[PDB]
RNA sequence: AGAGAAAUCAAG
RNA sequence: UUGCU
RNA sequence: GCCUGUUUUUGCU
RNA sequence: GCAAAAACA
């Protein structure tokens, strides 16, 4: 019953009064210093004492209870003759577990399916992918961050606590925070944590629930060329002997598909594109929907600079991916300035090239034996604007210690052999310290900051793309682009810390339906109340208007 | 060592797995510390003459000497002023990007730390008692000593504390007064001589080392000071390529992996240790590094004064001395103080302040790891250096590209001569260059074609704790997990690992050959069905990651009858003393309360043999009753009484009670 | 980034170069408040238009020759300093955007223009409220509420008030005593300003010198050093015993044996054997606790630490000076050798079971099938029984070392073999062992089967014979005194089998990456020098001998090994750097055996270490 | 005795 | 009381 | 008796 | 955020 509950919580309140006089003369926001003071739960050396503890007569501590018989078939499974009644007072021997496991009361199965529910998708998910044949060799580690774990849904970090505040306590939100929130996200989670909060504490259900939908990045070496979308399975599928080819990849596609405004965008002005970014794919605003999709989409990296965010995308010229190592000047228009190394990565070939200007200094490269380097090589002369050919851009020579034959093969034994071509010693990953400053200009053309001038363009945005499917509850509405496609708001006006005149409702939520003109909602001891919009205009095409009115 | 140098199959390197003797005791330091201090004490001060000269060197304040001065062959103690200067103007016209994240910190991140980050710590000196505290309860008691000091409140924020402490260095005389009952008294010179001392305590367990060696610990006082600075260093160094400290683990080794560029005719690797760290090295020329780099920022005076406070105070550290120098007359042993006799240290008799000796070249201490990782990086910076260098605190490889050899050994000289410069010193008989690179070290980690994975790293983990069957096999299980994950641990090595970590696991819950454990199972006919009962693992080399009771329900090894009765949340095996919350989502009443026990009957909890405890109360009574406390930070306005009533009277009047009942339990509230 | 979600993105990029944040109180805070204001302007000049030109034009955050520009193309003019955030066309009036705290009295802050004072939620002034419309009005208190939500969200409202007032606390200050105290143990002030030019001097050096040829570890000349370990190893044998439990086993034991001293050591006294009679007879009778007797005082060290005080005191004379301990230097052991030879011999029983773990990949049996087969070839050896018997007789003891007791505790050390029948390795007793610290020592009396006796090798050891059943053995009957934390630390020694199973994968599954085929069944030839020579070796005896070697250093882990080994990876490094044709420099005073020779001082496996290390070429062409 | 290594345990 | 190959 | 810094694993709030 | 454990410097 409710009024057990309040009880409780009067006279635990009440509790912490007499024997707490101060702790409670503190203001409320000192919580956020004095919740760290944990002292007495610290021990050291648990696992030198393990063997010890499992083997005292008493090992096992307990609340009092009944349901454990004081002796079973001649054994004394408690200790409850003695100073009794002292909270976790009871100590029993080891094999009281083992009792309760055969002899012991009993859930519903409706309760163990919601305890391991967060295990059990782990479990089958490991016996819902199909395992290829083991594949034995010198797979150099590419030591790239991936996500720990999968998860229901894609939301940013900046969204997680308020998708966790709507499913939990909605009551103790505001509508700000509400709209911030993802709304597919918060609908799903309430139908998984519906059942597991009936058996999970508060902090539990919170822990799992933001388990559900965390990325939690960690660094890890895979395979160059079939990275894996999670590390959950990882430490049996690769390894620097052996590697497993599995197919299980997948909404990131469909919203780089959304991205139709970027073709019908170079004609009229760059700041169309980032204005009409008003659109709601189902409630999820397109700012928002970004920054959840961190995908190596070309069209999707552009809308993420767009928004002011960084891109993951990678140079990808037919097959092979390129990345600057360091460079004097950047790629002009295309050719280098100046010494420079490139990283190259083509399925399992792999290596850097260093060159000058136009011309190649030296290449490594380490590849499977007997494998064929035709396109990797050619993609290279054409990144560089090296060849208009490539045997009489890098020479021959007539050592047989090289491994590059003349008709680009790897280690392939031959009379002569391409000279300054040499085995990879571990040059790969190319790597940035400080995170890169993308800036966007006019024709949508993506660039990065260089110490000495603009560094080259990474999205060309000319590439030829698809017309795929779009993501399903685009909402071109606020947009002059519904040609892609094949009762007003509150505004808040008030905030105080004591009950107003108005209308309290119990949600966001039951609110802003019954249609009321004012309206407050509670979060954290303040009441914040929203009446109406009586202003035909929103405040971001505002100031956009009044800046554009600034100009000359 | 023949045994351990393959010539044909694998190379040596991938031996060096088998120089450690780990899995076997590790050594532990037994009686006084003093001798070690003292050693530590009179390092700094040999070193800053080439002919040592202790004497001359004990009346010096700011370590700076001419560049004559310095000694190219050995340890030199101290630094250039102009070269810190100069190399600090070059370290800052280079990395603009660090700079400016840098100075974003400054104006977001340094308003907004919170003091209550110091109780992140370990074992700290409290100079109210004299004695190593635990971290939070030292930060506790120095707050409490300011409150009622400086009569006001004082702010979360970390900058509201150090104010706290440059207004009560102010007053003539402060008071404590502990009540725990018991009154202490300082005074201005009392509390800066305890603000500036270090406690100091032996190193135990420590591998890999013929001598033992001191650590130290500041106070209080001292340790919010250097926060701000440690933090903000680590800002800049996250922002530099030349940094190894503030990546770790995977990062730390694709960083190193993007400098292994080869290129040029010569292509040489040095990798190497730095000798006499953290007492060679002068806080007066952090000091100017820091000043220099706030100071080309266009930072006020405010930030400069604050980022000085630290090493200005480190200069003026209080070693604490242990129990005295050991001497011997026949047989017999006694422990006298520095002064009472002649010793090899008569020479520091001068710098004894009651039980704490004076020092002021040095940092005595680890403290300022990211500071001095960030003065051997600004000691790189110059035209004649064209090489790649990483250091994290005082280990560093260096990667020269030169057309000739003698240029790549004018790059090494100059490279150590600048080292020498701000007074960094590598060590000449730790440090190797490789003509040809290709074969080098850093951090424990060797490379030859690749960063070859290190067993016997892992093997002092892999040992099971002592918090529950359950989990300990997650425990287990997932460090073997990372190491395979990582790279150290392979498929056999992983497989046989997970063997011994079972066996041995299920050996500690007395589940192998006939215990009182087996026979109570066996006599009461209890078949295992689990791997601390002694059943059959059920985890498989590809299913470490897998929980054992989910993955045994789902291969059908547990029945559903056992499922229910082992994942009962009402049993009495684990029930905890208290009622907890519990969410009721899609529910007119959102929260309940009810006793409540841990799902597992096997997570239950070990005995042990056989107060600021309002605090932990206070705290649950807020999470009970403030949800969204538990998801964001605490910003309800007013003291925690008044917020705390106004919540229980709201949620009493959304509770959809009558009214008259409503009223009832409204009037119990005090 | 830093910007607030309600502060729009446009205004925060306007907003970067206005003001230098950096020197202001509060810089993001102020920063901030601006953008507040500047987006106050913005609503309040939204979209109304006069004469096809808006109403309200803006002068904040514009370039500033532009505002003179416009300001006289309507012939008005404004003092720098103050300048009108906003001016108006129907009533000519220039407007100052005004954040404060009270509305109750606001008096107009210059004559030139008038002022809107907004309130922190909201409201704003009488004169400011007739002037705007509804609608501005209700933008205006929106846009503010939600910044105040967002302020008391982050708990910057003591922050935001300070800024609003403009009181601007410096937010750091050092005063006068407490500056003085600084400055005591320096030559600067708190913000230093040498008088000196930046300048990087040129230093004349030194010359970096090759190591043409590696460098020769010394080998310590002395007395060899003799068996310092907890047990015996290669001489450990075990008695076989009928099938049952330990006190049984115990029991057979002590009811069939006679003892007779043959080799009386002057460390350990025969008397103390009584001791271990006694604790034969009491765990005989389900007894592992006795009482003293006579004899434990010798054996246990009882009531020492004061006879020693009172010795010392009574022989003291002279002066008292300085420690100065001295540590003894001892010369590679004869018996090293045939350690190693010993431990690789064959055992009848596997010694390594352990539970095979569960298969349900292809990944899973290859790593099963690695596991199957490195057990089996280094199973059935001698390292094996004695790494169990190590694990064992370090548990036992243990288990008995987590309390404070005053009589005698007894640990038998007894295995057993697949077929059932208990096998005696020895008997661990334990004295008062009144333990306050992990370090600290508790006494013991090591009783043990050996097979080969050794004066030499056993100095301390007192053996005795031991006839059970027309069958001799030798007993051991050591005294020693160890600690809780190397007693748990060889409680776990089964964790020694990794590093040569790490080798043994590493070999088999880099051949298997050669080619694309799983063998399993490789036993490849490992090219090595043995004795200077280069010749080569099969892989399961290398993996057997690494097994030996490794077992030997963990059981013989001190500061000594483990110093040596630290210092001696640079030289491995070293030499496989001139193995591979590349050259070694070195600093001018870099010797890097100084440092790996100062730790060889008296431990047999770092000697027999160092003697492989030399014997193996120092110079590769 | 012994363990041990730059000084401790071998009880209070 | 006592059972890891 | 077990500092500082950086990573990693797990569990609980 | 807290607790435990491990590695490295
Ligand atoms: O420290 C910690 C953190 C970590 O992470 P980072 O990155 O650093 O940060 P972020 O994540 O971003 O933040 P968040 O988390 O989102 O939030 C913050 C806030 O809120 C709170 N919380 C949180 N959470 C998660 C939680 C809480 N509380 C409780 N009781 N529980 C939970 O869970 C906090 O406090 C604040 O105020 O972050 C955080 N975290 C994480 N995790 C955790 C935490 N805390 C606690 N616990 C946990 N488990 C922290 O911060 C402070």
């Amino acid at each position: 019953e409710s009024e057990c509950t309040l009880r409780a919580l009067v006279e635990e309140y009440n509790g912490a009064c007499k024997e707490a006089p101060k702790e409670m003369s503190k203001q409320f926001t000192d919580y956020n210093t004095f919740k760290r003071y944990t002292t007495s739960k610290k021990d050291h050396a648990p696992q030198m004492r393990l063997v010890y503890s499992v083997r005292k007569p008493w090992p096992i501590s307990m609340t009092p209870s009944k349901e454990i018989p004081l002796v079973f078939n001649g054994t004394k499974l408690k200790d409850t003759i003695l100073d009794l009644g002292e909270s976790k007072r009871t100590r029993a021997n080891i094999v009281v577990p083992d009792y309760w496991s055969k002899y012991g009361s009993q859930t519903s199965l409706e309760v163990v399916n919601a305890i391991l529910y967060a295990e059990d998708l782990k479990v089958q998910r490991f016996f819902s992918t199909e395992w290829g044949e083991i594949r034995y060799g010198r797979m150099l580690p590419f030591r790239k961050p991936v996500q720990a774990c999968p998860t229901i849904e894609e939301v940013n970090p900046a969204s997680i606590p308020h998708t966790l505040l709507q499913v939990f306590c909605p009551q103790y939100t505001t509508l700000d925070s509400k709209r911030k929130a993802h709304m597919g996200a918060v609908e799903k989670l309430k139908r998984v944590m519906e059942p597991i909060c009936k058996v999970q504490t508060q902090e539990s259900a919170v822990h799992i629930a933001r388990s559900l939908i965390d990325s939690n990045k960690k660094w890890l070496p895979t395979v160059v060329d079939h990275t894996p979308r999670t590390a959950e399975m990882a430490h049996f599928l690769c390894s620097k002997y052996h590697y497993v080819h599995t197919n299980t990849q997948d909404i990131d596609n469909l919203c780089g598909e959304l991205v139709k405004r970027s073709l019908k965008c170079r004609c009229p002005k760059e700041t169309l594109v980032a204005n009409l970014d008003k659109i709601t794919i189902q409630g999820r605003p397109m700012r928002e929907v970004l920054a959840d999709h961190d995908g190596e989409l070309p069209y999707l990296g552009i809308c993420r600079v767009a928004m002011g965010l960084s891109t993951h995308h990678t140079m990808k010229i037919r097959s092979t991916k390129f990345s600057i190592l360091n460079s004097d000047h950047p790629r002009i228009e295309r050719r280098f300035k100046g010494k420079a190394k490139v990283y190259f990565q083509n399925d399992q070939i792999q290596g850097y090239f260093s060159c000058t200007d136009r011309q190649i200094d030296e290449i490594k490269i380490s590849a499977p034996k007997n494998a064929p380097l035709l396109e990797p090589l050619l993609d290279i002369c054409y990144y560089g604007s090296f060849i208009e050919a490539f045997l009489i851009h890098m020479g021959l020579d007539k050592d047989l210690s090289l491994p590059l034959s003349p008709e680009l093969n790897w280690k392939e034994p031959a009379l002569s052999k391409v000279c300054r071509v040499t085995e990879l010693d571990s040059t790969v990953q190319p790597y940035t310290s400080a995170t890169r400053e993308f800036v966007l200009g006019e024709t949508l053309n993506v660039y990065t900051q260089h110490e000495n001038g603009l560094e080259l363009l990474i999205c060309p945005t000319e590439i030829r793309s698809t017309r795929g499917p779009l993501p399903p509850g685009t909402n071109l509405s606020g947009s002059e682009f519904i040609d892609i496609y094949q009762p007003e708001g509150y505004v808040q006006t008030g905030v105080f810390e004591e009950q107003p005149r108005c209308y309290l409702v119990d949600t966001p939520d039951h609110g802003l339906s019954m249609g009321l003109s004012r309206f407050c909602v509670h979060s954290q001891g303040r009441y914040f109340q929203y009446e109406k919009k009586i202003s035909i205009w929103e405040e971001t095409d505002n100031i956009k208007a009044t800046i554009d009115s600034q100009r000359d | 060592m023949n045994l351990f140098t393959p010539l044909s199959e694998i190379n040596p390197t991938t031996t060096q797995e088998l120089l450690y003797a780990y899995t076997g005791p590790a050594p532990v330091a037994y009686g006084t510390r003093t001798r070690a201090v003292l050693e530590n004490i009179i390092r700094p001060y040999q070193y800053f003459y080439k002919e040592p000269n202790v004497q001359r060197a004990l009346d010096i304040k700011t370590g700076c000497k001419e560049p004559e001065d310095i000694n190219v062959e050995g340890p030199s103690s101290g630094f250039h002023t102009a070269s810190v200067l100069k190399l600090a103007d070059n370290f800052f016209r280079k990395y603009r990007p660090a700079m400016e994240k840098l100075k974003y910190w400054i104006l977001v991140k340094l308003p907004k730390l919170k003091y209550a980050e110091l109780s992140k710590g370990r074992q700290t000196y409290s100079f109210i008692h004299k004695r190593n505290l635990p971290a939070p309860i030292a930060l506790e008691e120095t707050v409490e000593f300011l409150e009622q000091n400086l009569r006001r409140k004082i702010g979360p924020t970390l900058l509201s504390y150090c104010q706290a402490i440059a207004d009560v260095m102010e007053l003539d005389e402060t008071t404590y007064e502990g009540a725990r009952t018991y009154t202490i008294k300082f005074s201005r010179e009392e509390l800066w001589d305890q603000m500036r001392t270090l406690n100091t305590m032996w190193k135990h367990l420590e591998r890999g080392r013929l001598n033992r060696r001191t650590i130290a610990t500041p106070s209080m006082l001292i340790r919010g000071f250097v926060k701000i600075v440690e933090d903000a260093a680590k800002e800049i160094l996250e922002n530099v390529p030349t940094s190894g400290v503030p990546v770790g683990g995977e990062e730390k080794l694709a960083k190193l992996a993007s400098k292994q560029t080869f290129h040029t005719a010569v292509t040489g690797e040095l990798s190497g240790d730095q000798e006499k760290f953290n007492e060679c090295l002068d806080p007066d020329a952090m000091r100017l590094m820091w000043t220099v780099f706030l100071r080309k920022l266009g930072c006020p005076d405010w930030i400069m004064e604050l980022f000085n406070i630290p090493f200005m105070v480190f200069k003026s550290k209080l070693a604490d001395m242990g129990e005295g120098l050991v001497y011997t007359k026949g047989k017999l042993t006694d422990r006298k103080p520095l002064g009472e006799m002649p010793s090899e240290f008569d020479d520091l008799v001068r710098n004894v302040v009651g039980n704490s000796i004076s020092c002021r070249l040095g940092m005595f201490m680890g403290m300022y790891n990211l500071t001095s990782t960030l003065l051997a990086l600004i000691s790189i910076e110059r035209e004649e250096l064209t090489g790649s260098h990483v250091e994290s605190s005082d280990d560093f490889i260096h990667f020269f590209n030169c057309k000739t050899h003698e240029e790549m050994f004018k790059q090494a000289e100059t490279l150590r001569l600048t080292l020498k410069l701000v007074g960094i010193n590598m060590s000449p008989s730790k440090c190797i260059l490789i003509s040809p690179a290709g074969i080098g070290e850093f951090n424990s980690k060797f490379h030859h074609r690749d960063f070859v994975g290190n067993v016997a790293t892992e093997l002092p983990a892999l040992v099971p704790n002592g918090t529950n069957p359950m989990t300990d096999l997650a425990m287990g299980l997932n460090v073997i997990k990372h190491s395979v994950n990582t790279g150290q641990m392979n498929l056999c090595t992983g497989a046989l690992a997970m063997r011994i970590f079972n066996h041995a696991y299920k050996y500690a819950y007395m589940a192998l050959g006939v215990t009182r454990r087996t026979r109570f199972m066996e006599e009461n006919a209890i078949t295992p069905l689990l791997t601390n009962q002694g059943a059959s693992p059920v985890h498989s080399f590809s299913t470490m990651h897998l929980d054992e009771v989910a993955l045994r329900r789902h291969l059908g090894l547990l029945d559903e009858e056992t499922l229910r009765r082992i994942l009962n949340p009402n049993n009495p095996v684990t029930q905890k003393g208290d009622p907890s919350m519990f969410f009721r989502i899609e529910n007119k009443m959102p929260q309940i309360m009810e006793d409540y026990s841990v799902p597992s009957c096997f997570k239950y909890t070990l005995s042990r043999n056989r107060k600021e405890e309002r605090y932990q109360r206070v705290t649950s009574i807020i999470n009970k009753l403030f949800p969204e406390v538990l998801i964001q930070e605490a910003s309800a306005p007013g003291t925690v009484r008044e917020s705390l009533k106004r919540r229980l009277e709201l949620v009493v009047e959304r509770s959809d009670l009558d009214e008259e009942r409503k009223k009832r339990i409204l009037s119990r509230i005090f | 980034t830093d910007r607030p979600d309600h502060i729009d993105s446009r205004v925060w990029e306007l907003s970067e170069t206005q003001e230098d944040w950096i020197t202001q109180v509060h810089g993001h805070v102020r920063r901030v408040v601006e953008c507040w204001k500047y987006t106050i302007c913005c609503l309040i000049s939204n979209m109304h238009t006069h004469r096809g030109a808006p109403q309200y034009d803006v002068f904040k955050w514009q370039d500033r020759s532009t505002i003179e520009w416009i300001c006289s193309k309507k012939k008005v003019q404004y003092p720098e300093r103050d300048t009108p955030d906003l001016y108006d066309n129907e009533r000519a009036v220039a407007y100052k955007v005004l954040l404060v705290s009270d509305l109750s009295d606001h008096s107009p802050t210059s004559g030139i223009y008038h002022d809107l004072a907004f309130n922190l939620e909201g409201e704003a002034e009488e004169s400011c409220a007739l002037v705007l419309r509804g609608s501005q009005l209700q933008d205006i208190k929106g846009f503010l509420c939600r910044a105040l939500e967002w302020v008391v969200s982050n708990n910057l409202t003591q922050e935001v008030v300070e800024t609003i007032s403009g009181e601007a606390k410096l937010q750091f200050s050092v005063g006068t005593t407490f500056r003085t105290l600084l400055k005591r143990d320096t030559d600067w002030d708190v913000i230093p300003t040498p008088r000196v030019e930046p300048n990087v001097p040129r230093i004349e050096g030194r010359r970096w010198t090759q190591m043409k040829k590696l460098p020769l570890l010394k080998e310590k000349e002395g007395p060899p050093s003799p068996w310092r370990a907890l047990l015996l190893g290669a001489d450990s044998e075990y008695i076989v015993c009928p099938p049952g439990t330990d006190q049984e086993a115990i029991s057979w034991i002590h009811s069939q044996s006679e003892i007779e001293c043959i080799r009386e050591s002057k460390s350990t006294p025969a008397s103390v054997i009584t001791c271990l009679t006694s604790s034969l007879q009491s765990f005989a009778e389900g007894n592992p606790v006795r009482s003293r007797i006579h004899e434990d005082i010798i054996a246990f060290g009882i009531n020492k630490k004061q006879e020693k005080k009172q010795s010392a005191s009574s022989s003291a004379s002279g002066e008292w000076k300085r420690a100065e301990y001295q540590v003894e230097e001892m010369s590679l052991p004869p018996w090293v050798e045939e350690e190693m030879v010993l431990l690789r011999s064959d055992q009848e029983d596997n010694w390594i079971e352990l539970e095979k773990n569960a298969i349900y990949t292809e990944v899973d049996g290859v790593a099963e099938g690695l596991v199957d087969k490195y057990i089996e070839i280094v199973g059935r050896t001698k390292v094996a029984s004695v790494i169990e018997k190590w694990q064992i007789a370090a548990t036992r003891t243990f288990s008995q070392l987590h309390t404070d007791r005053s009589r005698i505790t007894a640990c038998p050390i007894i295995t057993r073999d697949p077929s059932g029948n208990c096998q005696f390795w020895g008997m661990v007793l334990l004295g008062p062992h009144h333990v306050k610290r992990d370090t600290d020592n508790a006494p013991l009396l090591i009783a043990e089967i050996m097979g080969e006796d050794t004066e030499e090798k056993y100095p301390k050891h007192s053996v005795f014979s031991l006839k059970v059943e027309e069958k001799q053995f030798l007993l051991s009957l050591k005294i020693t005194s160890f600690s809780r934390n190397k007693l748990y630390t060889f409680s776990n020694i089964r964790r020694v089998l990794i590093q040569p199973a790490s080798i043994y994968s590493q070999v088999v599954l880099s051949r298997a990456a050669e080619n694309n085929s799983l063998n399993l069944e490789v036993n490849p030839e490992i090219q090595l020098y043995l004795e200077g020579a280069q010749r080569g070796m099969t892989l399961y005896q290398w993996v057997r001998m690494i097994l030996c070697l490794e077992f030997l250093m963990a059981i013989y882990n001190n500061p000594q090994m483990e110093g040596f080994l630290a210092n001696m990876r640079r030289l491995h490094m070293s030499r496989h750097a001139m193995m591979e044709r590349r050259q070694v420099f070195l600093p001018f005073g870099s010797r890097p055996e100084d440092k790996v020779n100062e730790c060889i001082i008296n431990n047999p496996i770092v000697a027999y270490l160092a003697k492989g290390w030399n014997s193996m070429p120092n110079v590769y062409y």
